[PDB]
């Protein structure tokens, strides 16, 4: 009875760090994409400020 | 017993020629592992002298793969000890002393370039243990534990699989099962603490999935296996 009980909060453990662990990937991958576009604005300013030269 | 003695005679025939007797023992390996343990068991001065020469016959130089065949005899059949209990035994026979004697000689060098990492490997080659005093001595389960890890953690693989299956035939709850498998429970629970890397090697090859259904086994020892395990997992 408690043995099951223990083996399915295992199971549940197992998903909670699995989530945790997709979150921190989510979160690279979120805080990258989000730092991209900022530095993708800046290329594109200076890219047109060294065409206006 | 006539009948033995014959069938000990006609083996010693067969045994004479090198390459008969080098066909013989690798296809019947466990026949001679059988016939060595019966040379002990067996009381007659006589039938224990054939069964010495046909020993020595295998374990003969002329032999091909002679040193290796000793080896594997003396490694998977225990046949250093039952050589050394037969030397401290007495019998009636000048002959089958002087066969003892070479058995022993010939055990001792073989013993001599064991390790007891090597009867770990052959344990677990043999998929049958019995809480063998290099899983019980700390000293071997700290000295291999590197080694265990090592061709992508083979040993540790070879381990999980012994346990699965295992668990597979542990419905018949027998005595030696019950022995294997809380033996093995004891080596994978072993290789878990010591070099922790191997917890998501076994996590991913179903181990640890196999050692938590283990769990529900009737046996107190192997409850109480399952329970080490567990702690050892994520418990304290």
């Amino acid at each position: 009875n408690g043995i099951a009980t223990l083996l399915q909060a295992e199971k549940e453990a197992h998903e909670i760090v699995s989530k945790a662990r997709k979150y921190r990937q989510d979160k690279l991958k979120q805080a990258k994409t989000d730092a991209a576009k900022e530095i993708d604005s800046y290329k594109i300013q200076k890219d047109k400020e060294l065409k206006e030269f | 017993i006539q009948l033995q003695y014959h069938s000990l005679l006609l083996i010693w025939l067969l045994t004479f020629n090198p390459v008969f007797a080098n066909e013989l023992v690798q296809k019947y390996l466990s026949d001679f592992l059988d016939l060595l343990k019966l040379v002990k068991i067996t009381i007659k001065e006589k039938v224990s002298r054939l069964c010495i020469s046909i020993i020595l016959q295998c374990c003969s130089t002329r032999v091909k793969q002679h040193k290796k065949v000793i080896k594997q005899l003396l490694l998977l059949g225990n046949a250093l000890p039952t050589v050394q209990s037969l030397s401290e035994r007495k019998y009636s026979d000048e002959e089958l002393r002087q066969d003892i004697s070479n058995l022993k000689e010939i055990l001792e060098n073989e013993y001599q370039e064991l390790t007891s990492f090597d009867e770990y490997v052959a344990e677990l080659d043999s998929k049958l243990l019995c809480w063998s005093p290099p899983h019980v001595d700390n000293g071997f389960w700290s000295d291999n534990i590197d080694e265990f890890k090592k061709d992508n953690y083979k040993i540790f693989r070879q381990l999980i699989e012994l346990l699965q299956a295992k668990v597979r035939n542990g419905d018949v709850n027998a005595k030696q099962e019950k022995i294997i498998i809380q033996v093995a429970l004891n080596d994978i629970t072993h290789v878990v603490e010591l070099l922790p890397e191997s917890i998501d090697v076994l996590d991913k090859t179903g181990g640890k999935a196999d050692i938590m259904e283990l769990l529900n086994h009737s046996d107190s020892r192997v409850k109480y296996e399952a329970l080490k395990a567990t702690q050892a997992i994520i418990g304290y």
